[PDB]
């Protein structure tokens, strides 16, 4: 059911809903390092998947950012 | 230098107050910033020390001559793009104020410079996603430097999608060879090269060639670099090809132990698409920012055909022209923003409007450069027939030895597309220099009162006033030179890409 | 003492054609004195240069020995070595000879920019000469491809009305297939590590190797010569391209492709070149005939010349890929005289007619006689000379090529001596209409030929006569150089 | 390739200060003041604003010279530091530090001298800090801890040189040495 | 002799999964930060360590 | 070695030159230009000198070891 790309549908249909997607995304590859670091005894790749999500968090700041700016421009006139 | 200078601008442009000149006193102080850093890195880092290569900071950096080209080249061409923010380009404050505008310009640029130079330099998995997002926010925020144009942050937001789409990709594969090895260090990762899945790299591979704009992906680039002003084109679609190109050339190195097959040809399956989206897509296009990011495209599908064959003639052949499409890439952008004098002022059909961001839009507005300056049409004329290929200009040579590559290798498919997208893309390479001249012997008896720099209030009616400031110029007489002369010292540079090993040895 | 005398003479000379008309261009407003009389003092200095090009060469012919197997004046010039033999010393000195005459011929007819097409010219003629002297392929490409950036702005403008297709066509049809030589080319230096004209020749390739190189060469010689069916660029170039731009395109670049052959396909593919010729001579035999039918339905009267020049050339392609001597010689002769007769055939039509009267259209012309005696005079002999009659270098060039032909290959050669009878069926009834009948009803009467054009004619023509008369001048230098050519085991 | 002796391949970098020579600090106080200069030398180019030569505000040439210290500083260090590497001509350096570590060995003390980090933390040290000189032009990282991994041998200090033997030094055994790795691991060979 | 010459440096050397460099120049594992001494699975003795492979420098 | 450093002042003065045209002024305009000009790229041209000169002597010292290497191969 991935192949027919069936991920496109749940996605909503906003431009937030696009960011949520990207962050579920990098949440799944942070969660298998996780399960891998746990099964090896493996402090290095608990290591990794702290950075994954230190280095995520600094991603959304960003293009809340940019997404927060977007939005004010269209409303930006503040002529009152 | 660069990590302690930077600190120092960021609290010394925070505290002076805020106005143009200052800004590009500022500006002036980041150019020192990196002439500095070119001479600390080349006292300390020669070719010769760095052939077998050095590991650093707990093997999680590696420097060898082949990274250590790239590094000064990124250096040198980043001197060259920050001459235009820290000098006239115009001599117009209308035009060139807003390069002065954003005091954070040169200090994005100095975060995005540190990312550029360490990403050849990765030899973790962990500092690959590290530093490849450290590169990428730099260039969203670059993108995002004009907050007050609707264009602008319109496409550091597609920006900003696209790219954290092949970050994701980037760390699903790193991810998915931890859990096959368990191992985060290349070199680690080297002595199990035959035991680990080999298209989990082409995964990686897949997201950096993202970031280079690469087909089938090829969508989002041009319409950023379209989008975005000429300033800021001129720098997020040459910088991240510097970096990324050759990281890939790296990760292809490693690949190349194992020899697959099914790689190599997935990989020709998407240099055979960019040619053809190269070549065809510029065709019917109106803009010069987008028929340069067609080009862009099919310049890439070049060198990757050099990387994808990696061997010794592959190194000779991408070092040539990465240094001498930068080169060509600088002279292009700078004529462009300086041409944006000779615009004529309206005193309409089509409502054309055009915007302080990207003055110079449309390849028409370069109209009549042969009759407004002789010297600086001629300039682009041979920048034009250097992409093109026409020898004995530099861009033939990148063409002859990225051809020498490939044919060595046996990809004889790939050659005679990449000569047939080259005849294709000189149709509307001709395009610009048939505007440029074409009607020269019918407009010599015109007069034009009405132009940009005719607003331009003289002196004492006695001094000889120049049309163009004294820096950009030079820059401008210097590179057209090099690309032109090239044939004189052609043999000694090549001898210099002989010396460039990637442990090569014997 | 000759490559960097050269080169460096005409820099020299480019740099000072640009100091002196470029010095005021300071928004001044100025009128200056270098440019009074349509820029003469500018014209005149680029005139000079050529001139002083063709002592360059006269220094070194001197010192040449017809006797001497191999490259004589060999010189390394900018990490390339160069060199001349017979074939090559002949064919440098019609090239620079055109200089002067392609300058002449734009001397007052030029709307202005007269330092850009006097340069332009020069550096054509140059970088010309310089591929006739070059000892490697990578040199010998650099050259052949490097006149197309000189020449695509030449075309586009100073062209005629439809100069921007023009422009087009030259620039594409001439890259497109030059790349797949180039290919070729790349090849050598991989697996020889070398391009040098010596190295290569003593190599042995595979059989079916030699037959994608051949291939990869012969697509970038055979639009270049041209032949059929690449040759479309060439009537629409030389309709559109300002005189002095047909002049060396039909006079020297042409002749390109014949040289390509000699030093890129005889005596490196010797052995493919011989499975080659059936294919050459069905090629190049189609192209004489059917340019020649083609060109008896042209109503252009510069198109008309265009392709004549086609019919000839393929007689030069017959000649050159004869396997004997006599094909050799003949091809090499036909070129030269070639390089004089077509100029002039151009020259009496865009230099003279449409210099008065700006239509290239047939139906605004006959009678010409009547009023323009001496113009006339000039059309039929120099229609004589392009249709092979004896006296002319044309009849002894056609003469070899065609017995070259007939010696390689008696049934199918044969069929070469048709453009004894279809050169003259085209060449003629364009000539008989230009002077039969009344004068034409649409021309207002106004000068013959001036000093100039006259100055023009008659040194094309002398040339042509002395090869026709006296051949011996051109063969003694070719004879040593062209008898390495041939390719064959007599047992 | 101009290769010389080997003196220390991760040096300290108050060992590295200690041993600049007079063109170290001449090279220095250069990068000083060639900040300030260059904005001059800018100016004087092209104008930052108008077409007269304007003095860059004094503000900007206090930052400048800032810039130009710490850049001067980083060269002067680079240069200094292949000394220790060897790719560079290295003789007067050599022998200071034969010198010193003779005197250091006469006396029983560790030419490394003594540390406050175990041995996992001196070897941890030791590889974040060697070859970070490659890499000063892009951020700073020195060594400022005395660990045992210098590439080195200090047998090779107990062959008399030329010019050496009216040192008057006498060498006891490694073994002898204070703080150093043969020399510590006595009753336990897990802990020194 | 320039024919000679593209030839040696144009050569590329076979590679494969049994001749390949790795810049790897030390054994790791002979401090961790605590309990080093663990299963006792750690058979490498780094007192009687031999040679590791070095690097090859062309131009030294 | 003054023959290719003439060389060098010589291509600085032809930049200049060129820069003097792309800013419409004559040639003449502040002829210090040239003089700064041709020392720029003499002093480029002296460094690029010695890295030629240096290329030559690596390049010399890793031919060896190649010959070397194809001898063994070629046996
Ligand atoms: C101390 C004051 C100082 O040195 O800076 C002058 C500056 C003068 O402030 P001001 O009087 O309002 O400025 C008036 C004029 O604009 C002042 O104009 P200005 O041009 O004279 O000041 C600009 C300044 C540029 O300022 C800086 O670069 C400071 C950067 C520090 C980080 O450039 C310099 O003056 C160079 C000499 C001073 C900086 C030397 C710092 C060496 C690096 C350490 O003070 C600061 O910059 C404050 C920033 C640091 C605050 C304290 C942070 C402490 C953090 C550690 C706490 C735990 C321990
Ligand atoms: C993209 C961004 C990337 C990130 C970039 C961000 C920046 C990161 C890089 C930062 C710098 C790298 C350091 C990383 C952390 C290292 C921590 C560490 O290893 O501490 C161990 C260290 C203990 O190791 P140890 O084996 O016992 O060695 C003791 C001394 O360090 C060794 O004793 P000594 O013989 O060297 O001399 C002791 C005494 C000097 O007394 C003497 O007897 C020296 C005699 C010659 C004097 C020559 C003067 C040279 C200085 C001018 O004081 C010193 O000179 C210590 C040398 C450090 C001078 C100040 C550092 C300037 C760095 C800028 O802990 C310390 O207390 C270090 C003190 C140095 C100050 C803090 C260094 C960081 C600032
Ligand atoms: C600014 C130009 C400074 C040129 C410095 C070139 C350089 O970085 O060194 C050459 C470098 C290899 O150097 P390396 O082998 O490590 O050490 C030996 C050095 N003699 O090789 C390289 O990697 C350099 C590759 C980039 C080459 C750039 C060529 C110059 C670009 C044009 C400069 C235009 C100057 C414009 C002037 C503007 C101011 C008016
Ligand atoms: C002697 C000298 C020879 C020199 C030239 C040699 C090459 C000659 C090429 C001959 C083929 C092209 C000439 C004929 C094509 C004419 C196109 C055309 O008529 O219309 C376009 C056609 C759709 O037809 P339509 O738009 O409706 O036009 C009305 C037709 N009654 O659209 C189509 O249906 C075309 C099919 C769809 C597009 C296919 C594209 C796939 C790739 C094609 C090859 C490109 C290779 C490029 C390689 C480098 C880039 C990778
Ligand atoms: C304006 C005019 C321009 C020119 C017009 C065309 C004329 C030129 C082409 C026509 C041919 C010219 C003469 C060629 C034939 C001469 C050779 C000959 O003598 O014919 C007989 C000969 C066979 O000799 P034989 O000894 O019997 O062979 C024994 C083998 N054991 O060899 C043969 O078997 C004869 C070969 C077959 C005949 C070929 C002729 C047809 C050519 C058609 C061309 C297209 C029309
Ligand atoms: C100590 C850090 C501050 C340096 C203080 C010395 C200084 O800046 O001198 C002042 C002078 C500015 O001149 P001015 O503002 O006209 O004098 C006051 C007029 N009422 O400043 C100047 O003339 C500019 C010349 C450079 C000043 C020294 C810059 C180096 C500052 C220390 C850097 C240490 C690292
Ligand atoms: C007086 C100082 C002038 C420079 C002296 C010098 O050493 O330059 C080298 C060369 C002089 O010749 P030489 O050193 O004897 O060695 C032959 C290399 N040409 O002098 C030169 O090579 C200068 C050559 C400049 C002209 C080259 C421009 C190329 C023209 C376009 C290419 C056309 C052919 C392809
Ligand atoms: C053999 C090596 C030669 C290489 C260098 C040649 C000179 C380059 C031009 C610099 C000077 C200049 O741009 O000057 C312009 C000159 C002079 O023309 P003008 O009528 O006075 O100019 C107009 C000004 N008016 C109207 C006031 C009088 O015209 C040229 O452009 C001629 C030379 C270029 C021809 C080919 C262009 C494309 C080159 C592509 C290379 C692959
Ligand atoms: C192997 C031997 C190769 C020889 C050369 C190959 C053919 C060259 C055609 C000239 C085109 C030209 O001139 O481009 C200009 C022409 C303009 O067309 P126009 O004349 O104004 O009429 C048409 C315009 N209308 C209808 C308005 C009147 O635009 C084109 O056609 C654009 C496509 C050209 C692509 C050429 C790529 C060739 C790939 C390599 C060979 C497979
Ligand atoms: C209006 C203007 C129109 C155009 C006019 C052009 C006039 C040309 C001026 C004469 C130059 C001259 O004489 O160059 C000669 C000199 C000295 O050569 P050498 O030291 O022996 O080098 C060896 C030369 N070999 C190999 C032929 C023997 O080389 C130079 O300096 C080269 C100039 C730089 C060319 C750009 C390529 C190198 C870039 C390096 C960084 C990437
Ligand atoms: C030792 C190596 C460096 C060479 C020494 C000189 C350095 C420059 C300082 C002098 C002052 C100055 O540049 O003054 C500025 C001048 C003049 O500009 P203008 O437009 O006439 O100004 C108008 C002033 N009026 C009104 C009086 C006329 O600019 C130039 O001449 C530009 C060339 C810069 C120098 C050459 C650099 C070459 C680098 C290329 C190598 C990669």
């Amino acid at each position: 059911m991935d192949l027919i790309l069936l991920m496109l549908v749940a996605v909503g249909l906003n431009i937030i809903d696009i960011y949520i997607m990207i962050e579920i995304l990098i949440m799944g590859c942070t969660v298998n390092t996780i399960y891998s670091a746990s099964l090896d005894n493996d402090m290095i790749g608990l290591i990794y998947s702290l950075i994954q999500i230190i280095i995520a968090g600094v991603e959304s700041a960003i293009g809340l950012s940019i997404l927060v700016n977007y939005n004010r421009i269209r409303n930006s006139e503040e002529i009152e | 230098m660069l990590f302690t200078s930077l600190l120092l601008i960021i609290v010394y442009g925070s505290l002076v107050n805020k106005s143009h000149l200052l800004t590009k006193l500022i500006n002036r102080l980041g150019l020192i910033i990196i002439i500095y850093t070119l001479l600390i890195h080349l006292n300390i880092n020669t070719l010769e020390n760095l052939s077998i290569g050095i590991n650093m900071f707990n093997n999680l950096l590696l420097i060898n001559s082949f990274n250590n080209t790239i590094i000064e080249l990124i250096l040198i061409i980043c001197i060259l793009y920050v001459l235009l923010i820290s000098f006239n380009i115009t001599g117009l404050s209308i035009i060139d104020n807003l390069n002065y505008s954003k005091r954070t310009f040169i200090v994005i640029v100095l975060f995005n410079i540190i990312g550029l130079t360490l990403l050849p330099l990765v030899n973790d998995i962990m500092i690959l996603f590290i530093i490849i997002e450290l590169q990428s926010y730099s260039l969203y925020l670059l993108t995002a430097i004009f907050n007050e144009s609707h264009n602008s942050t319109k496409s550091a937001l597609y920006y900003f999608i696209v790219g954290s789409i092949a970050s994701f990709i980037i760390l699903d594969a790193t991810v998915s060879i931890y859990d096959d090895l368990g191992l985060t260090n290349i070199q680690y990762i080297l002595m199990y090269i035959d035991k680990l899945e080999i298209f989990d790299l082409l995964c990686l591979l897949f997201g950096l060639f993202i970031k280079i704009g690469l087909a089938p992906f090829y969508s989002y680039s041009i319409t950023i670099y379209s989008l975005s002003p000429t300033i800021i084109t001129n720098y997020i679609s040459l910088m991240p090809k510097l970096s990324i190109l050759t990281l890939i050339y790296i990760i292809m190195h490693y690949i190349n132990i194992v020899n697959n097959t099914d790689l190599n040809y997935v990989i020709s399956f998407l240099i055979l698409i960019s040619m053809f989206i190269g070549s065809f897509g510029g065709l019917n296009v109106i803009r010069i920012k987008t028929l340069l990011a067609y080009s862009s495209l099919l310049n890439v599908s070049y060198m990757l055909l050099a990387i994808l064959s990696n061997s010794n003639e592959s190194i000779i052949a991408y070092i040539y022209y990465i240094i001498q499409y930068s080169l060509t890439h600088i002279n292009i952008f700078s004529i462009i923003l300086v041409i944006s004098i000779y615009l004529p002022i309206m005193n309409n059909m089509l409502n054309v409007m055009i915007t302080k961001y990207s003055p110079i839009e449309y390849i028409n507005q370069l109209k009549n450069l042969f009759i407004n300056n002789i010297f600086i049409a001629i300039a682009l004329c041979i920048s034009i027939f250097s992409l093109i290929g026409i020898p004995p200009l530099t861009g033939f040579y990148g063409k002859y030895l990225v051809l020498i590559s490939g044919l060595n290798n046996g990809y004889v498919l790939l050659s005679i597309v990449l000569i047939i997208a080259s005849s294709i893309s000189t149709v509307y390479y001709a395009t610009i220099l048939k505007v440029l001249s074409f009607d020269t012997l019918s407009f010599k008896d015109i007069i034009s009162n009405n132009l940009i720099i005719n607003t331009s209030p003289e002196n004492n009616n006695n001094e000889i006033k120049p049309e163009i400031s004294n820096v950009i110029s030079y820059v401008i007489s210097s590179l057209t030179l090099i690309i032109l002369l090239i044939i004189i010292q052609y043999e000694n540079i090549v001898k210099g890409a002989y010396l460039v090993l990637l442990y090569n040895w014997v | 003492m000759l490559v960097q005398n050269l080169i460096i003479f005409n820099i020299i000379g480019i740099v000072l054609l640009v100091l002196l008309n470029n010095n005021n261009n300071g928004i001044l407003n100025k009128k200056s004195l270098l440019t009074i009389k349509n820029e003469l003092k500018l014209k005149q200095i680029g005139l000079i240069i050529s001139i002083i090009n063709i002592l360059i060469i006269i220094e070194n012919w001197i010192g040449f020995n017809s006797n001497y197997y191999g490259f004589q004046n060999i010189e390394r010039f900018l990490n390339i070595y160069w060199g001349i033999d017979g074939i090559s010393l002949l064919l440098v000195l019609l090239t620079l000879i055109l200089g002067p005459i392609a300058i002449l011929s734009n001397w007052k007819n030029l709307k202005g920019y007269y330092t850009y097409y006097v340069i332009s010219i020069n550096m054509l003629v140059i970088l010309m000469a310089l591929n006739f002297i070059c000892l490697d392929l990578v040199s010998f490409y650099i050259l052949f491809e490097s006149t197309l950036a000189p020449l695509f702005l030449l075309i586009g403008i100073y062209g005629a009305n439809n100069k921007n297709k023009a422009a087009y066509y030259v620039l594409i049809y001439t890259l497109a297939s030059s790349l797949f030589m180039l290919l070729s080319i790349v090849i050598y230096y991989i697996i020889i590590n070398s391009t040098d004209y010596i190295y290569i020749n003593n190599i042995i390739l595979s059989i079916n190797l030699q037959s994608l190189l051949f291939i990869g060469i012969i697509i970038g010689i055979a639009v270049k010569t041209p032949l059929m069916p690449v040759h479309t660029w060439l009537p629409t170039v030389h309709s559109e391209s300002p005189l002095g731009g047909s002049i060396l395109l039909a006079g020297v670049i042409l002749k390109l492709a014949i040289y390509g052959v000699i030093r890129l396909l005889l005596p490196n593919l010797s052995e493919i070149s011989m499975m080659f010729t059936p294919i050459i001579y069905i090629i190049s035999i189609l192209t004489l005939i059917y340019s020649s039918l083609i060109t008896l339905k042209q109503t252009d009267l510069k198109v008309i010349i265009a392709y004549s020049s086609i019919s000839h050339l393929a007689v030069c392609m017959i000649g050159i890929f004869a396997n004997n001597l006599i094909g050799i010689n003949g091809s090499l002769i036909l070129c030269l005289a070639h390089g004089f007769v077509s100029p002039a055939l151009f020259i009496l039509v865009g230099g003279i007619l449409y210099d008065r009267y700006h239509n290239r259209l047939i139906n605004y012309y006959q009678g010409l006689s009547t009023f323009m005696p001496i113009f006339s005079i000039y059309l039929v002999v120099f229609s004589f000379c392009n249709t092979g009659t004896p006296l002319s270098g044309n009849f002894v060039g056609e003469f070899l090529s065609i017995t070259g032909a007939v010696i390689r290959h008696p049934i199918i050669g044969s069929l070469t001596a048709a453009s004894v009878l279809l050169s003259a069926c085209y060449q003629m009834k364009l000539t008989n209409r230009l002077t039969g009948s009344v004068f034409s009803q649409y021309l207002h009467i106004t000068n013959d030929v001036t000093n100039r054009e006259i100055f023009l004619l008659n040194w094309l023509l002398i040339p042509t006569i002395i090869i026709g008369i006296y051949p011996s001048f051109v063969t003694n230098i070719l004879n040593l150089a062209s008898s390495t050519l041939i390719y064959s085991v007599l047992i | 390739m101009e290769t010389y002796e080997l003196i220390d391949s991760d040096p300290k970098f108050s060992r590295v200060v200690r041993y600049f020579r007079p063109s170290d600090y001449l090279t220095w106080a250069l990068g000083t003041i060639g900040a300030p200069g260059l904005m001059v030398l800018f100016e004087k180019i092209e104008p930052a604003k108008g077409n007269t030569f304007k003095m860059p505000p004094p503000s900007i040439m206090r930052i400048a010279t800032t810039i130009g210290f710490f850049g001067g500083f980083y060269y002067a260090y680079t240069s200094s530091t292949k000394r220790f590497w060897g790719y560079s001509e290295n003789a007067k350096e050599v022998a200071k530090d034969r010198y010193e570590v003779k005197k250091a060995l006469s006396e029983k003390k560790s030419p490394y001298g003594s540390s406050l980090l175990n041995p996992y933390q001196q070897d941890m040290s030791a590889r974040n800090s060697t070859n970070s000189q490659l890499l000063l032009a892009i951020f700073p990282w020195f060594n400022v801890a005395n660990h045992q991994s210098h590439g080195i041998d200090l047998r090779k200090y107990y062959e008399v040189r030329d010019g050496e033997e009216n040192w008057n030094f006498t060498l006891p055994p490694l073994d002898q040495v204070k703080d150093l790795d043969v020399a510590q691991y006595k009753e336990y060979s897990n802990y020194p | 002799s320039t024919a000679d010459l593209y030839g040696l440096i144009s050569f590329t050397p076979k590679r494969d999964i049994h001749h390949y460099v790795i810049r790897v120049d030390e054994v790791p594992g002979k401090h961790f930060p605590t309990n080093t001494t663990g299963n006792f699975g750690n058979t490498v003795d780094f007192e009687n360590l031999e040679p590791r492979r070095k690097p090859i420098n062309p131009y030294l | 070695m003054i023959a290719s450093l003439a060389g060098w002042g010589l291509f600085g003065v032809t930049v200049r030159a060129y820069q003097q045209g792309i800013r419409k002024v004559p040639f003449s305009y502040y002829p210090l230009g040239y003089v700064y000009s041709a020392l720029g790229w003499v002093a480029f041209g002296y460094g690029f000198n010695l890295w030629t000169e240096r290329n030559d002597k690596l390049l010399e010292k890793r031919v060896e070891k190649l010959k070397e290497s194809r001898n063994l191969r070629l046996s």
